RNA sequence: GGGGGGAUGUCCGGGUCGCCCUGGGCACCUCUCCCGGCAGCCUUCGCGGGCAGCCGUAGUCCCGGUUCAUACGUCGCCGC
């Protein structure tokens, strides 16, 4: 009878929130979600929800593809690694693990 | 101890780099050529630049384009700019919040501030307005990565907890609004000690942003976060937040006393610094009139609601569904029922500037409640889905009783005595049954005078204990209380439960991999709305 | 001064009641007022002490003999019970603090003791 | 979001059962006194202004 | 004036600009006069004030070793007495001040110190 | 599970048409958890169930239908009815829950339960010491109390139990709120029973040594009080209020008295005290200031063993130098002190003898 | 003195006086302990002068006087605050015999 | 009266105490007393004092004019902090209902200046 | 702070009278484990756990007996 929603909104995470190029959009990563933001309006034009699930995984990392921009890699404390773009989905379900015992950190 | 650092390289080749380290002492060290200290068995001395201007561990240290100006900030709500070229700095002070990150633009134009509010403003330079404006939920997190200046062992050193439940009303005649309780940051919140939340945000349930924010309490951002001494100052918080049957009122509760290491030489006898603390408590009762602009404003102010030989605490208030009336129960044992009247004092009236009237919330009744000491009280207290009768709880240890107050007299019509086990909790009115929750969770109706569903709770700590709430929903009539699965920790679940209000078989049972901290019932439809740790927010619904 | 009070109260004065409230004469006074104007009278010596709290022992006088004199010509108004609100109102405020400020006075007892006692060292000395 | 520089809000403290009104302010905003006495201290009879 | 002490070395890079590298507050007066000295394997810089303590720092070693705070007392001890007459005696500017102490120590074991 | 105690109940229906009392009482003593020994503790007994004990009552009692009744003893000698006294089950709300029906159409019903309960309880036991129990052991509203307090005065005003409930009343008709207790006190008094009831209080009161000098309360006064307004006027309206006065005069003159020595001589304690700490430190040869002499120094004021710890910037908290506490020493020391160096020390084991002169 | 209060710092307010100002600080304490609307706060300014400076009272005679004349109005204020409770109880009388 | 104080106490005697207790002299009596002496009187005051409540109009004086000469001397006894800090603990229990009590001093203000006034109106009438 | 011991100094019955002891009062050094804090190093994502721990007091070669504070945008006069 009852059904729950999916989780949104979120708490920002440490993480610096990176720029797109050309300056017009902002990508911020929160704890399970990474969203971009347009910088003028201040209105938001993509939210990629991110599965989290095993305690506290938290998400570690979060750059841009410094070979190519509109991508991202983001990376929890366990090892999961995302390579999604923004302005699309596309590689939210598709994650790549590293053999890690705790992945403290990583920069593209 | 390093906190942060960042590099900056000095250039289609890699000539240097130059570091900026922001230690956790306050410091920020530049080291200024690395690569050719170290390319050179023997190396030259080198010696970092010291810059010193914050208090606490600096969060955020960046270097700024072109390379003129290092960039920082810390906790103490003000972006620095060191500007390197001279020995000046000049500094944007009164943020909301800790700067906990900063990023430069591609461009040497614009800043991004990640501050602890959970905001973030893309800033533009020597405009110094935010651009771009980004703001969420705000409640108390249990954080990942655990502070920053947690390092180096302050005198309080900073903890993740939650203590107390998030206090938020959702608003009939706006449900998508969410009125609820917050600091200035997290991290200014949980510092001190006690919860200092003296801020209320209205933040949009069907597109998730915050929409604005309002002082309640005192608060003072343009002031120095920190005592000369180092303790970060606790403000007054807003422990009870309940909102009119109309919604065109709001009336708050906030308390506020003076810290325990403050005392030392108010004692006397056998008085603690506790207890001198406890005594020079300050608590105010403010009535808001909510305008259209979700614009709050006072009306009055209660500055000792209930009164003896000292002021006593206030335990809950509650809003009558038919009327514009408070009821609040307190420590003197009386229950008082505020409504509003007109300002006039001999006929002649006073109305504000464009010609309205001022009303003003005034007492309108005392109830005295009965006790029964067999041989520390807490009260709750809630109106019926019609009105017209006044359910109080009130709250000695194991023999605690209820009173069903009358609304038109000030007559008690009954009392209902060996119905809780500890210490009250809360207790809600569905239809006809009281759902009241102590150590044990009893659903009695009083339309039979006959507990349909009870049920022994599973023994946690005093946190868990105090964590644990319910909330009705009065449209479908369905209760839901959210219990921490068992001092409490990062890494605990929660588990709330849907019941309806005639059977004993939980109607719905999730648990959740962080603790909810919030349930809330939208006025409007039926369902709850949920506030989780790890501050995301997420609706339930039937159908 | 029974008359002139009546007059002072009943006409709303300021010159006359605060000449025969300066100044037996206060039993008599309060005896010979008006039944009518005896909550008149509580409202203006409510007043009167809050916005002067210098002057509180001869005004907590008047407030008991007019309490005395006229308890059950209050209880046959009792519409206006509000002006014994305000006056409870008062003497609430007029009370709040008390055990502070019990707890200073100790404090300053012992240093009064102590100079007492140096005191009457030196004056032997 | 620099917030501006507030300074101390004076407090708003509680007023007693007989506050100053604003009419009787306004009546004692009359302030400038000036007493004409009549020739040979005759009493007044009737002062007047048309409309 | 600040009673503060600075230490400046050239940016890297660029010629001819100068920043602080480190301030610390040494005396506690001002800084009236300072001069430097770089010979026979010493290199110190005394910094006198208005707290009579000639303070030596190392500098080049600056950051990396103590510094030193000399006494403020002159070197000879200034104070002379006649134990069998038990005066003891300071002079300064144009006085000389004689103190009798009229009594021993195994007598006092403080209303008569 | 309420068709199981609905088939008990008709079992119970059944055995009381059957009239055998026994199996019944022992079907209520196996519910509760013949011989019926008891635990000797009013605490301690075990949790039952609100359906039994609404049966309880409803067995127990009895009411009177003629547009008002009377609560009587269906069962006036009884093991049940001793153990609902104990165990306190006997309060309004549940009564009104075991007569649901009959009091539905009845006003009043608080007023009229509490006058006729502890009267039925004393007429069952004129030794009254389930009365007694019941003070102890239940939840009682102020008409209850104020009508046990008139069976207590009834049977005085082998011979303690009576004064130990009389105790007993006093502190739970001062626990509740003024309202109730005037209201209900006017109502069930009469105005020389109240006089009774002041002799009674000023017993407690002279007798406990407040109006008795040395060389040859709280609960108490909010019982007088309270019936001094619930009388009024219309009850008096000679020299005993006069010397009632002087006597309340006289022991307000003794807590007044009490708070002004509580005042002084705590201070003077807290000093004591913490002037051995520093006297036992200075005599291990820290060097404090402490004063010689037997008066009180002017400030009460002990200088404190120096901490370990220091507050550095912004809030930290670091070790304190041995360097950094010679200096506050320094510090401590006066103008002028007499420092005693033993051989003890010349070879390493002892501490000096410091004597310094008194600022 | 609220904000000072509020912010953790009436000790460091009052901690680094002379005499005059102690006097002048004691002068405003006793004048203004008489209003209730700030007896809380006066009463905590003369607590932590009290604390403060109890040391030198023998030194100076003027600050002994201002001593002695706080506590002369201290203990004219407690019997004011007892006469209103005296007072207070004659009100609550009269409420009751209404009813 | 200085000499008798003194031999009373060292034989703790329970008669010769009292003689001196109910007769300014009072005050240089103690100022010239030996002070480890001094605190066998604080021991019988507080002990009194405790085992029941009551009032006594000289030992106000009494009691604090000794421990500001002889209270300095209390650090020499350990016994008698550990008694004068259980009899200030005692002495709150007291000072607990000392607002409930003066409200009860105020009805009987009230009442007995009320029936003498009903009296008066017999024979005014 | 307690539980306890080895040793310092002491009076009252004292003892063949000496080493001191038992009975009472005791203040200190040292040892011992529990009390409150602080750090390291392994384990686990965390929660917690494990290992060998230091501090709860006193005076230093010199010496951290330091480092640390919250902007601009505009001033003046009078009125409600």
């Amino acid at each position: 009878s009852w059904k729950v929603s999916k989780p949104m909104g979120g708490r920002m995470s440490d993480i610096d929130p990176i720029f797109s190029q050309d300056e017009r959009h902002l990508i911020i990563t929160y704890n399970t979600s990474i969203q971009v933001y347009s910088t003028e309006d201040s209105l938001l034009v993509r939210r990629i929800a991110l599965p989290l699930t095993p305690s506290a995984t938290h998400i570690v990392s979060s750059a841009l593809s410094k070979s190519n921009p509109d991508y991202l890699w983001v990376a929890c404390s366990d090892g999961r690694i995302w390579h999604i773009n923004w302005t699309s989905g596309e590689g939210v379900d598709t994650p790549s693990t590293i053999d890690t015992k705790k992945l403290l950190d990583m920069a593209v | 101890i390093i906190s942060t650092f960042d590099i900056r390289p000095i250039i289609a080749e890699l000539q240097d780099i130059d570091v900026a380290v922001g230690g956790a002492r306050g410091a920020i060290y530049v080291y200024s050529n690395l690569l050719a200290h170290l390319h050179t068995l023997r190396v030259g001395t080198i010696q970092p630049r010291k810059y010193h201007w914050h208090r606490r561990a600096v969060h955020s240290v960046k270097w700024s384009g072109d390379g003129n100006y290092l960039i920082s900030g810390g906790y103490e709500t003000v972006l620095v700019l060191w500007q390197l070229d001279t020995g000046r700095v000049d500094f944007l002070p009164h943020l909301s919040a800790a700067i906990e990150n900063i990023v430069v633009s591609p461009k040497g134009s614009a800043y991004a501030l990640h501050l602890d509010d959970n905001s973030a403003m893309v800033l533009s330079t020597a405009e110094m307005k935010p651009s771009m404006y980004v703001s969420g939920i705000q409640s108390l997190v249990l954080g990942d990565r655990p502070s920053k200046d947690a390092l180096v062992r302050r005198v309080w050193r900073p903890i993740d907890e939650i203590a107390s439940p998030l206090v938020a009303t959702i608003s009939p005649q706006n449900p998508s609004h969410m009125f609820l309780c917050v600091g200035n940051g997290q991290q200014a919140t949980v510092g001190g000690g006690a919860t200092s939340t003296p801020l209320v945000q209205v933040f949009d349930i069907s597109s998730f942003q915050g929409v604005a924010k309002q002082a309640i309490a005192r608060t003072n951002p343009t002031d120095v976060n920190i005592t000369s001494e180092g303790v970060p100052i606790i403000e007054p918080t807003a422990t009870k937040l309940a909102f009119s049957h109309d919604g065109k009122w709001l009336a708050s509760i906030d308390e506020w006393q003076p810290p325990e290491r403050d005392t030392e030489a108010y004692l006397t006898g056998s008085k603690t610094q506790s207890d001198a603390c406890k005594e020079r408590r300050e608590i105010y009762l403010k009535f808001w009139e909510v305008g259209a602009d979700q614009s709050l404003e006072l009306v009055t102010r209660i500055n000792d609601a209930h009164y003896t030989k000292q002021t006593e605490s206030i335990f809950d208030l509650a809003s009558d569904p038919t009327s514009a009336r408070f009821a609040t129960i307190g420590n003197d044992g009386m229950v008082r029922f505020w409504s509003p009247k007109l300002r006039k004092r001999d006929g002649l009236m006073a109305t504000r500037p464009d010609g309205q009237p001022l009303r003003s919330w005034s007492c309108s009744r005392v109830v005295p409640l009965p006790v029964h000491e067999r041989q520390p009280y807490s009260g709750a207290i809630t109106f019926s889905e019609d009105g017209s009768i006044l359910f109080a709880a009130f709250g000695p240890p194991s023999g605690a009783l209820v009173v069903a107050i009358d609304t038109q007299t000030g007559t008690v019509r009954d009392v209902v005595s060996g119905m809780f086990k500890g210490d009250i909790r809360a207790m809600k009115s569905l239809s006809s049954c009281l759902i009241m929750l102590s150590d044990d969770l009893v659903v009695y109706d009083i339309v039979s005078d006959e507990m349909l569903a009870s049920y022994t709770l599973k023994e946690t700590s005093e946190a868990a204990k105090k964590l644990t709430q319910l909330a009705v929903n009065h449209q479908s009539r369905s209760f839901a209380l959210a219990a921490p699965i068992p001092k409490l920790k990062r890494g605990t679940k929660s588990e709330l439960l849907i019941f309806n209000i005639e059977d004993e078989e939980p109607k719905l049972v999730k648990t959740f991999s962080q603790v909810i901290i919030s349930v809330c019932a939208v006025p409007s439809s039926s369902g709850f709305v949920v506030v989780d740790s790890a501050a995301q927010v997420w609706s339930i619904t039937e159908g | 001064l029974g008359t002139v009070l009546n007059q002072a109260l009943r006409t709303d004065d300021s010159d006359l009641l605060e000449s025969c409230l300066q100044t037996l004469i206060i039993q008599n006074t309060i005896n010979r007022m008006d039944s009518s104007l005896a909550g008149t009278l509580l409202s203006k010596l409510a007043a009167r002490m809050h916005r002067r709290p210098g002057r509180a022992f001869g005004l907590m006088r008047w407030i008991q003999w007019t309490l005395v004199a006229h308890g059950g010509a209050l209880v046959t108004q009792p519409d206006l019970i509000n002006r014994l609100t305000e006056l409870s109102r008062v003497l609430e405020e007029r009370s709040r603090g008390l055990s502070s400020l019990l707890a200073l006075k100790g404090k300053l007892d012992m240093l009064d003791a102590q100079l007492k006692y140096r005191k009457a060292l030196k004056m032997a000395g | 979001m620099a917030a501006e520089v507030v300074p101390l809000p004076q407090l708003k403290l509680p007023s007693g059962p007989s506050p100053i009104t604003a009419e009787q302010r306004y009546w004692r905003s009359f302030k400038k006194q000036k007493s004409h006495t009549s020739t040979a201290n005759w009493p007044i009879s009737h002062i007047s202004f048309p409309a | 004036m600040d009673r503060r002490t600075a230490v400046y070395e050239p940016m890297a890079g660029q010629s001819g600009r100068w920043s602080k590298v480190f301030h610390r507050r040494y005396h506690q007066h001002d800084v009236k006069a300072m001069a430097s000295f770089e010979g026979k394997g010493m290199s110190v810089v005394v910094s006198g004030g208005s707290d009579a303590s000639p303070i030596v720092l190392p500098l080049r070693a600056l950051g990396k070793e103590f510094h030193r705070t000399l006494p403020h007392l002159p070197q000879h001890p200034t104070v002379l007495s006649a134990p069998k007459a038990r005066y003891i005696l300071s002079w300064w500017e144009n006085e000389i001040r004689i103190w009798h102490l009229l009594n021993s120590a195994q007598q006092f074991l403080p209303l008569n110190l | 599970s309420w068709s199981e105690w609905q088939n008990k109940a008709m079992q119970a229906d059944e055995l009381l048409q059957n009239n055998d009392i026994q199996s019944w009482e022992e079907l209520m003593a196996e519910v509760f958890k013949p011989e019926w020994e008891w635990p000797s503790s009013r605490s301690d007994y075990a949790r039952v169930d609100r359906r039994w004990v609404v049966y309880a009552i409803n067995k127990v009692f009895g009411w009177e239908g003629q547009n008002t009744g009377r609560l009587t003893c269906r069962l006036p000698e009884s093991s049940v009815l001793i153990y609902l006294v104990d165990a306190g089950h006997l309060s309004t709300s549940n009564v009104k829950s075991a007569f649901k029906d009959d009091v539905r159409e009845v006003d009043k019903v608080e007023e009229l339960i509490g006058e006729q309960l502890p009267i039925i309880l004393a007429e069952v036991d004129p030794t009254m010491e389930l009365l007694v129990g019941y003070l102890s052991g239940t939840q009682l509203g102020s008409s209850e109390l104020v009508s046990s307090i008139k069976l207590l005065l009834c049977s005085l005003g082998l011979d303690e139990h009576r004064t130990r409930g009389l105790g007993i009343a006093f502190s739970k008709l001062a626990a509740c709120p003024a309202a109730e207790t005037v209201k209900s006190l006017r109502r069930l008094f009469k105005p020389d029973e109240v006089l009774v009831l002041l002799n009674v209080l000023r017993a407690e009161l002279i007798k406990d040594g407040w109006t008795t000098r040395y060389l040859d309360i709280q609960l108490i006064a909010d019982l007088m009080s309270r019936c001094i307004d619930a009388v009024g006027l219309s009850g008096w309206m000679a020299n005993f209020f006069s010397q009632f006065q002087a006597e309340i005069s006289v022991a307000l003159e003794g807590v007044m008295e009490a708070v002004r020595l509580k005042g002084v001589i705590a201070e003077a304690a807290n000093y004591a005290k913490r002037a051995r700490r520093a006297l036992a430190d200075s005599a291990k040869g820290k060097a404090m200031t402490v004063h010689m002499s037997a008066e009180l120094p002017l400030g009460l004021k002990t200088d404190n063993k120096i901490s370990t710890e220091r507050v550095r910037s912004g809030g930290e908290i670091v070790a304190r130098s041995s360097r950094q506490i010679g200096h506050f020493i320094s510090k401590r020391r006066g103008i002028y002190s007499i420092h005693r160096i033993s051989e003890e020390m010349l070879l390493g084991a002892a501490g000096p003898t410091v004597v310094q002169e008194a600022r | 003195l609220t904000a000072l209060r509020h912010r953790s710092a009436l000790r460091e307010a009052l901690q680094g006086r002379d005499e005059l100002s102690v006097i002048n600080i004691l002068r405003w304490a006793g004048k203004y302990v008489a209003d209730p609307r700030y007896r809380s706060i006066c009463v905590d300014v003369a607590f932590h002068l009290i604390d403060l400076y109890a040391e030198h009272v023998g030194g100076s005679a003027e600050l002994a006087t201002q001593f002695q004349q706080l506590l002369a109005k201290v203990n004219r204020e407690v019997e004011k605050a007892e006469l209103a409770i005296v007072t207070g109880g004659m009100v609550e009388s009269l409420m009751m015999s209404v009813e």
